RNA sequence: AGGAGUGGAGCCUGCGGCUUAAUUUGACUCAACACGGGAAACCUCACCCGGCCCGGACACGGACAGGAUUGACAGAUUGAUAGCUCUUUCUCGAUUCCGUGGGUGGUGGUGCAUGGCCGUUCUUAGUUGGUGGAGCGAUUUGUCUGGUUAAUUCCGAUAACGA
RNA sequence: CAGCCACCCGAGAUUGAGCAAUAACAGGUCUGUGAUGCCCUUAGAUGUCCGGGGCUGCACGCGCGCUACACUGACUGGCUCAGCGUGUGCCUACCCUACGCCGGCAGGCGCGGGUAACCCGUUGAACCCCAUUCGUGAUGGGGAUCGGGGAUUGCAAUUAUUCCCCAUGAACGAGGAAUUCCCAGUAAGUGCGGGUCAUAAGCUUGCGUUGAUUAAGUCCCUGCCCUUUGUACACACCGCCCGU
């Protein structure tokens, strides 16, 4: 039974939010991965990227600590990477999963070139950075699909990305750096101002204004 | 036939002694536990705990009168005043000579050691133990032998609770390539009107009563009877 | 299951370590 | 500050060189050398000699039902009272003998393949999660400039808080 | 503030130990293991059997204590007092000590006091309050080195290992550079029960016994820790590495 720490999770648990778009829209941080399982927690599919065996040296031995990266996401519009680190390969896959599910950011698919159907690659190219490691996306033909390293190939799948062009720079080697680089780069594609984007911001009430009452008297 | 009381004492401890030794040499393979003994006017009864009572019986009881009439001619006592139970533990959680036993034998019988000592682990968790730590040692994956450890929960290693609240058993596994060495340390907890655990807390440990909230009075209320 | 998970935090640096942080998930 | 007073100078288990058959060794700073709870004729005896039962159960071959040991005084003599081995054959009744092993036992080795137990770091004051913050990351903070305490003991400061 | 230093009070204003964390050492133990793996085994043995056989053998130094150096005491006795505890046996024969006598000694025989604080024992132990010598010493202390006499568990005590009397008896004026262990019933001097053991201690342990001034501080000689810092070390300075 999830009992709510936060008010974010408070107004989840008592459906007065209706979407993760909701929270997406006011950019507020999600705190509790419950949150994450009601609202997509019938299509998240969880993928361990690595597991990675780190080390501290000291007096008597080295001390060593497994990272698991791990993917998460329903292979349509949403998708998040978490990295934990634990003395333990399971707790660590465990608390990858639900940083994972933390850092789940919604996905803007748009059109190569004419726009029949659903969305069905990046709206342009973009670009993340992590630790030299540059992974560029460029929209590609209805078909195509996902040309790239598997590494970021799994991410773009489960973003929902039916096709797309990449380019990689740098120490593609280190996982965690490529991983976080198509990461960035998938979620740049919400932040980017495309000429559809140009009509001015209707405000409306923020989930923590419309349910203050709800909030104060539950 | 009698002897002072010191002696006396000494040889009862070393009977004891005796026949847990010869118990825990034939039984473990029946999931043995332990051994207690009663004492009533010019009578002696011990009693036996472990988990397969069925298995430990044996077929038309045979096995339990075989060896009460081996330690009767063992230990040369009055013939008939002599006479084994049979009991099953209360858990086999919180019990470390039943779970060190269980190792050993998903040791015995093939079984990647750590794969086995993660299911102790889990199982004794799931038991409801305050904590415990496993160290299996020996050859695992070379010549060289290191020493590996599994931890959870907390353990206290000092003091006198350790006498009553940490139960510790080591034993050994049999291999063609070699010796494991098996220790085993289990935290009771606390745990009165039963005592699975320890009927008193940990020393160090204080707890405050709530206070009980009240209508504040302003003036004298009271009612005739 | 869980087998590759132990066997592999008994040695991590051993000889059966690629292969049991690949058999993990690759 | 010094106090029993150290090695000092005879006589200690003890160690080290110690021929001889072996003076046996195991253990070289504190963390070996009155240690192995070691003041030894015998159980501390491991090591130098001659005998004691083979502690040999499956396969396969012998006199194959009479196969072979204890039989105080003399004789074959590293015991004449161990017939231990002899021309003689001085005694239970067939579980005694030999060969490829076999299951055996070795205070025989490897503690530098292992257990457990102990010593030691270290009986000082150290050690580590969870959540949060920092870093691409290994990691870091918490676990600190100070005061205080026997003490990471607690104050206090404080991106840490709570353990 | 957390605390510290004094005083009133109080028995006590810091009693002493036991246990004692991460992580480790190729530390020790295959001579505890009937816990043992793999080579050495498989009778020309790698055991109890005679115990017959030995660390009780020697040209010097390191390594844990006592006697000693005295007029700080050996010394005749006048003596008044301990604590901890093992103690007559389902193969466990080995037990601590009084009545009468003998003998300097080891012991003896009748029941023997012991299922316990009844028995040892109001444990009549060490120094000192005194009593001849020494009155300032190599001797009477140091009997440490060679004679001879006895008993109780020993099949055997030779290399008297084990327990008493007689005499010839040796450096010994603060003991080498250099060092070990020490804070209040404490360093020490003394006896007792054990692992020792057939009575068995020069070791250790535990116990009392009479019992002490420098010390209430610090970081020098010695170390261990912490922080900063440097590193080409990470098998981690017993490292790494250069050239002939």
């Amino acid at each position: 039974e999830w009992m709510p720490v936060t008010k974010l999770g408070r107004l989840v648990k008592d459906m007065k939010i209706k979407s993760l778009e909701e929270i997406y829209l006011f950019s507020l941080p999600i705190k509790e991965s419950e949150i994450i399982d009601f609202f997509l927690g019938a299509s998240l599919k969880d993928e361990v990227l690595k597991i990675m065996p780190v080390q501290k040296q000291t007096r008597a031995g080295q001390r060593t600590r497994f990272k698991a990266f791990v993917a998460i996401g329903d292979y349509n519009g949403h998708v998040g990477l978490g990295v934990k680190c634990s003395k333990e390969v399971a707790t660590a896959i465990r608390g990858a999963i639900i940083l994972a599910k933390l850092s789940i950011v919604p996905v803007r698919r748009g059109y190569w070139g004419n726009k029949i159907g659903k969305p069905h690659t990046v709206p342009c190219k973009v670009t993340g950075r992590c630790g030299s490691v540059l992974v560029r996306l460029i929209p590609a033909p209805r078909g195509t699909g996902i040309v790239s390293a598997p590494v970021p190939k799994k991410l773009l799948m489960m973003a929902g990305i039916d096709d797309c062009y990449t380019s990689a720079r740098g120490c593609t080697a280190t996982l965690g750096n490529f991983a976080k680089a198509t990461f960035d780069a998938i979620s740049k594609t919400y932040s980017y101002l495309t000429p559809d984007l140009w009509k001015e911001t209707v405000f409306t009430k923020s989930p923590y204004q419309e349910f203050t009452d709800h909030l104060v008297k539950t | 036939v009698q002897i002072s009381k010191k002696r006396k004492f000494v040889a009862d401890g070393i009977f004891k002694a005796e026949l847990n030794e010869f118990l825990t040499r034939e039984l473990a393979e029946d999931g043995y536990s332990g051994v207690e003994v009663r004492v009533t006017p010019t009578r002696t009864e011990i009693i036996i705990l472990a988990t397969r009572t069925q298995n430990v019986l044996g077929e038309k009881g045979r096995r339990i009168r075989e060896l009460t009439a081996v330690v009767q001619k063992r230990f040369g006592f009055p013939e008939g005043s002599v006479e084994l139970y049979a009991e099953k533990v209360a858990t086999r959680g919180l019990c470390a000579i039943a779970q060190a036993e269980s190792l050993r034998y998903k040791l015995l019988g093939g079984l990647a050691v750590r794969r086995a000592c993660y299911g102790v682990l889990r199982f004794i968790m799931e038991s409801g133990a305050k904590g415990c730590e496993v160290v299996v040692s020996g050859k695992l994956r070379g010549q060289r032998a290191k020493s590996m450890k599994f931890v959870d929960g907390l353990m206290i290693h000092s003091g006198d609770p350790v006498n009553y609240y940490v139960d510790t058993a080591v034993r050994h596994v049999l291999l063609r390539q070699g010796v494991l060495g098996i220790k085993v340390k289990i935290m009771l907890p606390w745990d009165p009107t039963g005592k699975i655990g320890p009927k008193k807390p940990l020393p160090d440990h204080v707890s405050i009563v709530e206070p009980k909230d009240e209508i504040l009075p302003t003036t004298p209320i009271s009612e005739q009877k | 299951f869980s087998e590759w998970i132990d066997d592999l935090e008994a040695d991590p640096k051993g000889k059966f370590a690629q292969n049991l942080l690949k058999k993990l998930t690759g």
